[PDB]
RNA sequence: GGGGGGCCACGCGUCCCCCGCGAGCGCACGGGGUCGGCGGCGAUGUCGGCUACCCACCCGACCCGUCUUGAAACACGGACC
RNA sequence: CGCUGGCAGUCGGCAGAGCGAGAAAGAGAGUGGCGCGGACGCUACGCCGCGACGAGUAGGAGGGCCGCUGCGGUGAGCCUUGAAGCCUAGGGCGCGGGCCCGGGUGGAGCCGCCGCAG
């Protein structure tokens, strides 16, 4: 009984990995985020053989399933129970993810209404 | 009631000398060491045989341990009966030296 | 209303006919042939007489569609495909059936049914195969061959006889084109001496034993 | 290679593929009669 | 004019929601909910709104009449649809063709009126 | 006007 | 009424369809004579040759009018003057090949960058192959491939250049617009050549690939297209 | 110019030099893939999860910043947060 | 990046559904011999289509629905039925900067969008 979308093509993803930053390993001061090297002897932005590899324009998504979920479905934060009835016309492509803010007793209001409205939730059995 | 696929060796992967292509593996066949004598081979079903820890389900059986890569011939590699083969995941470089299957059932006679 | 006639040039090769166009119009003749020039219904009832639709508009729309695809050209459904066989089986060869539960059993071909796929029975009584299709590609095709040509095979079996339905039971319908094949077959292998014994046998690869040095 | 696409560029190719078909078909009928009555002449 | 005010409300407007890549509008005439010039509900003179009905039952249409443009009380007339799912199918669509009401809007329109009435039905 |  | 305009269109898309079947005939018997003029020059050489050997002189046959160049090194070193001149015969790439017409100052230009390039006289069955497989039309700037005449025709039309076998003629048999028909054409964007080069870096007299290799590179033609 | 095979040649009625609409029906090397084709397994041990936890193997792989023509440098700064 | 390309023509019973085609220009006007029907679109700062191209220190420019703090507006925004913060072998998105959910911890405030300021 789960809430089909209206197409479902192949999602193809150039690379499954983080870049991660240069020498994030041999040091805990130097966290995961990427930072580009700029040093005039970096072995890394010489784009020598073996290193670490950097976010280049030509790993970017396909146009026509970038943003979009394994489920097929893109997503929406959603705060209350007004912001669905902006998803109801959208609502074979585009689904509902109730905020972390949400007290749960606005939260069953949401999915209860989400479920007539026929709007997949992708936290449905969030909090309770 | 026998075997009926065809003994070959990972011998290793499409490579130069300082790069290597792990999506292409390099096979030697038993019996073939020629290129006049390697086009019956191409295009055959290639399989790499192994076992594990978990049970996985058999086709047609109860599961056991084994568990296989498929693959396939595409092409004749060197000189010397050497062949090409690309897998469906590329093959753990464990299985260098060990024995994969050639069936036959792709068979053009 | 004329009755129809089949093309008048005969194919040279695919796709050009071996006479030209002149000479087309010379053999077709049409010198001679020159010419010059729904959904309502209605229904009584017992007041008045309805005007009733047929195909009445929908109740409900969904809130996006798919669009129109594309016209191609060259795709046809399977059961239009051509068949291709090749030369080395023909009807009364024997096979060596290299993925099913019969692995390595030498048979019997009989022909090649609608769908592509052989229609085989190496008879029962020697391999335990009853009549059952397999794909061409997973056979080895053995140069050994029979008279097949005054058998008999009946005419009901085809793909919608060998389709699975859904334990699964023999029966006697199966039975009996089983022994009726069979009574026909056996009497024409069993006058090649060891042929039997060589169905029986099933093949496989011992060492030193490579199929691209032995001929089959 | 896509013999209705060579049409569709050049339409005489359709003769000039019709013919090197047919006059290499009466030549090689030719060359088996010549080659036959050679063994009819070693046969005489 | 409607594009005028169109060029106001098409960035700094309080019904426009920007996030997650996408942008709406939670504008009370904007059918398919969605920012753009021919969907907004309140720049043009003659505007056509599908909401649900006050009770559990029925699908309400809205109109934007000609004559009071500037008189937001008496702007829109209302008439609810308590009928069937095609016989309001064909209401909406007479509504709109025969009028000639703003005739680009008639899928849209059945496409929500459709959504209502699927919404209104006990869920499984 | 040939063919008629 | 409606029922005088549906007629009316009906001929004007009556007279679009004799107007195209007219042009199909056109271009039918304008290939039938052009390989009629291709035996004709394929036969004369041969008996010019014969009828001086019959009376013990020589026939000394015309240099060609027509050279297919190839760039045969990369972009990597490469001299100023050299620069120029290669871009000038549109090889911009390596393994580009482009027609040249050959006259004193073709030759002076080819001999300047001859050991960038592999340069040679084009066989009829190689014009052939390269305008059939590689050619695609300069049109608005654009590299257009050629899968239909109209391409042609609507560029090269006012020269009398409506199809594929007119480009074919005008390039083989090197004619007045021929500037015209090989500046249409996109520089032929070839492969790596098929069994391998002898040696990039010598003359083709000394066992390599540079230079001159007049009747051979058709040899080179078919292994690289 | 005179007295067996392929032709994108097949009108009638003149003057004259050279002696503007036929309908239908299907097939397809034709403006980028479809099947109107199928088979196996699946409720307490199995199915899927590329990424993320650990481990194994093959190939690659010198520590960053900085000055410098040139840094992995037996050139300087740097234990870690 | 270029074509300083295309689309306001969604022109519908006040209807007739087109501008790819080798050849400057009009599917122009007049004057005489049953069945009530037809997908999507167009945040024009939007959408769509053809080609060609993609190294980079010093340096320059553009785009950030990248990030921090505060202010004017705005979400009939979130919150003791649990905010900020922190932890996480959990699920994901984005080339990336980063971000959203799930679990736990915690006990009182916090965030999205349009602009402004450092
Ligand atoms: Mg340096
Ligand atoms: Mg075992
Ligand atoms: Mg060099
Ligand atoms: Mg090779
Ligand atoms: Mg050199
Ligand atoms: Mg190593
Ligand atoms: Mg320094
Ligand atoms: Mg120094
Ligand atoms: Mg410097
Ligand atoms: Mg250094
Ligand atoms: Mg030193
Ligand atoms: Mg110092
Ligand atoms: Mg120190
Ligand atoms: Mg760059
Ligand atoms: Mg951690």
């Amino acid at each position: 009984a789960a809430l089909r979308p209206l197409v479902k093509p192949k999602i193809v993803k150039k690379r499954t990995k983080k870049f991660i930053r240069h020498q994030s390993d041999r040091y805990v001061k130097i966290k995961r985020n990427w930072r580009k090297p700029r040093g005039i002897d970096n072995r890394v932005r010489r784009r020598f053989k073996g290193q670490i590899l950097m976010p280049n324009i030509g790993y970017g998504s396909n146009k026509k399933t970038k943003h979009m979920l394994p489920s097929g479905f893109r997503k929406f934060l959603v705060h209350n129970v007004k912001e669905l009835e902006v998803l109801l016309m959208c609502n074979k492509s585009y689904c509902a993810e109730i905020a972390h803010n949400v007290s749960s007793k606005n939260r069953k209001a949401i999915v209860e209404r989400a479920a007539q409205l026929a709007i997949r939730v992708t936290n449905p059995n969030a909090r309770l | 009631s026998g075997r009926l696929w065809c003994k070959a060796i990972f011998a290793g992967y499409k490579r130069g000398l300082r790069n290597q292509r792990e999506h292409t593996a390099l096979l030697k066949i038993e019996g073939v060491y020629a290129r006049d004598e390697t086009e019956f081979y191409l295009g055959k079903r290639c399989a790499y045989v192994y076992k594990a820890k978990n049970n996985t389900v058999t086709p047609g059986g109860k599961p056991n341990k084994t568990r296989v890569i498929w693959g396939k011939v595409t092409r004749a590699h060197g000189n010397s009966g050497m062949v090409r083969a690309k897998f469906r995941s590329n093959l753990p470089a464990k299985a260098i030296g060990h024995r994969i299957r050639v069936m036959l059932y792709p068979s053009r006679i | 209303k004329g009755k129809p006639h089949c093309s008048r040039n005969p194919v040279l090769v695919r796709g050009i006919g071996r006479y030209s166009r002149s000479a087309m119009y010379s053999r077709k003749a049409l010198y001679k042939r020159k010419y010059a020039a729904l959904a309502t219904v209605t229904k009584p009832v017992g007041g008045g007489t309805r005007v009733v639709k047929l195909r009445k508009m929908p109740r409900y729309y969904p809130t996006e569609d798919v669009p129109r695809k594309l016209l191609s050209h060259g795709k046809k459904p399977f059961s239009q495909h051509v068949r291709k066989l090749r030369a080395s089986i023909t009807p009364g060869t024997i096979l060596i059936i290299l993925t099913g539960r019969h692995r390595g059993k030498r048979v019997v071909f009989l022909k090649q049914l609608s769908s592509g796929l052989l229609l085989v029975t190496g008879p029962l009584s020697l391999n335990r195969v009853p009549l059952r299709r397999t794909h061409q590609k997973f056979v080895i095709a053995t140069s050994t061959k029979i008279d097949i040509s005054g058998v008999k095979i009946p005419k009901h079996l085809t793909d919608a006889y060998f389709k699975k339905k859904k334990k699964y039971e023999i029966t006697e319908q199966r039975k009996v084109d089983q022994k009726a094949v069979d009574s026909q077959i056996l009497p024409k292998i069993k006058a090649v001496p060891q042929l039997q014994g060589y169905l029986r046998s099933v093949f496989a690869l011992t060492n030193g034993v490579y199929p691209h040095k032995l001929v089959f | 290679k896509n013999l209705r696409i060579m049409l569709k560029l050049n339409p005489y190719a359709k003769t000039m593929r019709r013919n090197t078909i047919l006059r290499q078909a009466r030549n090689h009928k030719l060359r088996v009669e010549r080659a036959a009555a050679a063994l009819a002449a070693k046969s005489d | 004019s409607a594009h005028l005010q169109w060029m106001v409300v098409r960035n700094c407007s309080s019904f426009l929601i920007k996030r997650n890549k996408q942008t709406y509008s939670t504008e009370p005439n904007n059918l398919k909910a969605r920012n753009s010039f021919r969907y907004n509900g309140l720049i043009h003179r003659k505007t056509v709104g599908v909401e649900p009905a006050a009770d559990g039952k029925g699908v309400v249409v809205v109109m934007k009449r000609r004559s009071g443009q500037r008189k937001p009380a008496t702007s829109y007339v209302r008439t609810t649809i308590n009928k069937n799912a095609r016989a309001t199918l064909s209401s909406i669509r007479h509504m709109i063709r025969k009028n000639k009401y703003h005739p680009d809007l008639r899928m849209a329109a059945i496409r929500r009126a459709s959504a209502i009435l699927r919404s209104q039905k006990p869920v499984m | 006007r040939g063919l008629r | 009424n409606f029922a005088e305009l549906k007629i009316k269109r009906l001929r004007k898309k009556f007279a679009q369809k004799m107007l195209r079947k007219a042009r199909r005939k056109l271009i039918y018997e304008k290939a039938k004579h052009y390989h009629k003029e291709y035996r004709q020059m394929y036969r004369t050489e041969i008996r010019m040759a014969r009828m001086a050997r019959k009376a013990g002189n020589f026939y000394v046959p015309a240099e060609p009018k027509l050279a297919f160049v190839i760039r045969i090194r990369g972009i990597n070193g490469v001299s100023p003057k050299v620069r120029k001149v290669l871009q000038l015969l549109r090889l911009r790439q390596i393994f580009n090949g482009t027609f040249v017409k050959l006259n004193k100052a073709s030759i002076n230009m080819l001999r300047i960058v001859e050991p960038y390039i592999a340069w040679g006289y084009p066989n009829l069955k190689s014009v052939n192959e390269l305008i059939y497989k590689r050619g695609y039309g300069k049109i608005n700037k654009k590299r257009i491939a050629l899968t239909d005449n109209t391409l042609i025709a609507r560029s090269l039309g006012k020269y009398n250049i409506i199809c594929m076998e007119d480009l074919i003629h005008e390039i083989y048999t090197v004619g007045k617009h021929f500037k015209e028909a090989n500046n249409f054409l996109w520089p032929f964007k070839l492969s790596s050549p098929r069994g391998g080069m002898k040696k990039k870096t010598t003359h083709f007299v000394e066992g390599g690939d540079a230079g001159n290799r007049e009747d051979q590179i058709n040899r080179l033609i078919r292994r690289m297209n």
